């Protein structure tokens, strides 16, 4: 079946000092929030309580996720991600406004959840 | 009844605001000075453990707004609804609904701040606290001289290979350089004002 | 009604390791609401209300001070 | 008192070695009043009293051990092949110069022939870290199955959960045979509601209760054979007490699946107070094979965020 390969590196490093990769399988592209919630990975963080976030529409800047190796199969920034966050390293997208594509999709997007409250910088190779 | 409600509200919500300022000036030691952080109720988290007097003050204030009968001020709202419910159908049942909503959001305000884990030094979210705590590894002398600059550990160096897919490795080599420990290792907890 | 509001706040925001409620009920709470589709509109509208400030500030800053 | 010799060899400011009832034992006390008692020569950590509350004596006991019988109680490391490989009580310290006062570490080491099973008990001011590492020396790859069986005590019989194993699949599977058992593997699946064999089921409860007998293992090693994404199970979860207001987090590193065991109502057959739970990370269904000379690591970390 068409399976998109997520990674979902956690922000907190393990006690070993190495990151943890979880490799969620969830099929197709509808919404990265609904994928991370259906497949049960920590998206919000302390905003995971019910009314502590806008729950999908994009009015808060809470479900922001740093995505690297993700220039391949995404929707572009929908001017809510371009406005609700304005000064970020540009690898950070809101999971409920972004979309990883259509059902017939395969890819290796790696999406560091909770970029706020992190210790690492990811050293993305310079574009162009 | 309006003036008694005003008196109890102005002695309860003023207490809640002074408690909020004490919460805030306890939180500045955590998150520095930023109203999007030092007043953000979500990452206030848990402060019953650290600031107990402010906890009791804010708890008494919020329970006075919810109308708790023995150890708080219910009787103002009691006279309100007693003089209101036999007046009109519109301005009675919706007033009681908003009183229930008042109880809800005020206790949410109390719970998101005081009861729970700190949500800012929480080791499931805060990687800086983790990097500050584990000053040494779990192996001692093995597996490294120490490691910073961990690469894309998508295979975890476990001799794992991919099946028929789009791609497994590529020209994407990104060094996830972690931070250090044993530096500014204090990270003091929120003490009382 | 006040204790009902208190309880709706308690079952959500009080954590499981410190809540005086029984775990057998707290798990059924999320089991009944594991879908989050009918709550994904109610919570959405309530947060939109609280974040747009009832849209009244936007209406005034679009039609009263921008009008002036 | 050989532990006096080990104390003048490796004793530090927060590390205290003791020997009573011919048991070599060590206490690790970090700066914040968090104590950790380990029985040497056995790789069996007994008691763990980390500072939970902000009182003077706010530290609370975590690991369930019975009063006089240290052999049955507390967290212990385990190896099998299919018999207990480390049944020999030949563990010896290796080093302790770990940190100033803040975090301490003991390096036990034994040898089961071609295997040098060395072992790290590290105390950080909020966490136990129990970390095994083995290394082959012979010309045969070994098919060992390791595990770290922890026994956490809860004050209330009804206040028991794990809070975060949802979404990942589980199979009801008996525990690994330990010298530090509390229930045998044959009775852990007996007298239920999960069926004994490895039937697979996706979890649909955000916090699974530990009221019943159900003693299972989370992970899908059948999909691990695929070595695709395979939905790696969560490497951490919040075990809660709810009788007293605290919780803990069991982080697994290197291990693949997570075993949980609820004694159910049959804890009265062994103990009368402090109903417990047998939780630990393992690689049990699909074993681990290192090499004819390589090394393999695996660790379990209990940490609290109450402090
Ligand atoms: S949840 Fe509010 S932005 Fe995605």
């Amino acid at each position: 079946p068409p399976a998109v390969d997520f990674a979902f590196v956690h922000s907190v490093l393990l006690p070993d000092g190495t990151p943890d990769v979880h490799w969620r399988r969830a099929n197709g592209g509808q919404k990265l929030r609904d994928i991370m919630l259906d497949s049960n990975i920590e998206l919000y963080g302390p905003y995971s309580k019910p009314l502590s976030n806008c729950a999908g529409v994009g009015t808060c800047a809470t479900c922001m996720v740093e995505i690297v190796n993700g220039k391949e199969l995404l929707n572009p920034r929908t001017d809510i991600e371009k406005e609700k966050l304005k000064r970020k390293p540009k690898n950070w997208r809101l999971a409920c406004q972004t979309n990883v594509g259509n059902p017939d999709s395969t890819g290796l997007v790696v999406i560091q959840q909770l970029p706020e409250w992190k210790a690492h910088e990811w050293n993305i190779p310079k574009n162009i | 009844s309006a003036l008694f409600h005003l008196i109890t509200h102005a002695y309860s919500k003023a207490l809640l605001f002074l408690g909020s300022g004490s919460i805030i000036h306890s939180m500045e030691a955590i998150v520095g000075y930023s109203p999007d952080k030092s007043q953000n109720m979500i990452l206030m988290g848990g402060l019953t453990k650290h600031v107990p007097i402010t906890k009791t003050a804010f708890l008494i204030g919020t329970l006075s707004l919810c109308g708790i009968p023995p150890l708080a001020c219910f009787w103002s709202k009691d006279e309100i609804l007693n003089d209101s419910l036999l007046f009109s159908p519109i301005f009675a049942i919706i007033a009681c609904s908003t009183a229930g909503l008042t109880a809800f959001y005020m206790f949410r305000i109390y719970l998101l701040t005081f009861e729970g884990h700190l949500n800012t030094y929480f080791l499931n979210y805060s990687g800086k606290k983790s990097g500050s705590f584990y000053s040494l590894s779990l192996w001692g002398k093995e597996e490294e001289k120490k490691l910073t600059m961990n690469n894309t550990k998508r295979a975890s160096f476990f001799c794992n290979k991919t099946y028929k897919i789009s791609n497994n490795v590529r020209n994407q080599i990104f060094i996830t350089v972690e931070n250090f420990g044993l530096n500014t290792r204090t990270f003091y907890y929120p003490h009382e004002s | 009604i006040a204790f009902f509001g208190i309880f709706i706040a308690y079952c959500l925001y009080k954590p499981f390791y410190s809540s005086l409620l029984n775990l057998t009920l707290l798990n059924s709470f999320q089991k009944w609401n594991s879908k989050r589709i009918h709550w994904e509109k109610l919570i959405n509208f309530v947060y939109n209300w609280s974040y747009n400030r009832g849209y009244i500030d936007s209406f005034f800053k679009t039609s009263l001070i921008e009008s002036i | 008192i050989n532990t006096e010799k080990l104390e003048d060899k490796f004793g530090r400011k927060g590390i205290k070695f003791s020997e009573s009832n011919n048991i070599p034992m060590v206490e690790l006390k970090v700066r914040n009043g968090s104590s950790l008692k380990l029985s040497l020569s056995d790789a069996h950590v007994l008691s763990y009293k980390p500072k939970v509350y902000w009182k003077d004596e706010g530290f609370e006991e975590v690991l369930y051990t019975v009063d006089g019988d240290e052999s049955r109680g507390g967290v212990g490391v385990v190896i099998v092949n299919g018999s207990s490989v480390i049944s020999g009580c030949d563990w010896s310290v290796k080093d302790t110069d770990s940190d100033a006062i803040d975090a301490l570490q003991i390096e036990l080491s034994c040898t089961a022939g071609v295997l040098d099973i060395t072992y790290i008990v590290s105390l950080y001011p909020v966490s136990m870290a129990t970390a095994l590492v083995v290394k082959n020396n012979g010309r045969k790859p070994v098919t060992l199955k390791p595990g770290i069986m922890s026994y956490l005590r809860f004050k209330k019989r009804s206040g028991a959960g794990i809070q975060g194993l949802k979404g990942c699949s589980y199979c009801p599977n008996p525990p690994l045979s330990s010298p530090f058992e509390l229930l045998s593997p044959s009775e852990a699946m007996k007298a239920e509601e999960g069926e004994k064999p490895g039937i697979w089921a996706v979890e649909d409860s955000v916090i699974t209760l530990l009221e019943k007998k159900m003693s299972r293992i989370y992970g899908a090693p059948p999909a691990e054979r695929l070595k695709a994404v395979y939905n790696t199970p969560p490497s951490k979860f919040e075990t809660i007490d709810q009788g007293r207001g605290l919780f803990f987090r069991m982080i697994r590193i290197g291990f693949e699946e997570m075993y949980v065991g609820s004694p159910g109502s049959m804890w009265d057959k062994y103990g009368k107070q402090h109903y417990f739970v047998c939780t630990g990370p393992t690689s049990m269904l699909v074993p681990v094979d290192v090499a004819s000379g390589e090394t393999w690591r695996g660790a379990m970390v209990i940490e609290h965020d109450n402090l």
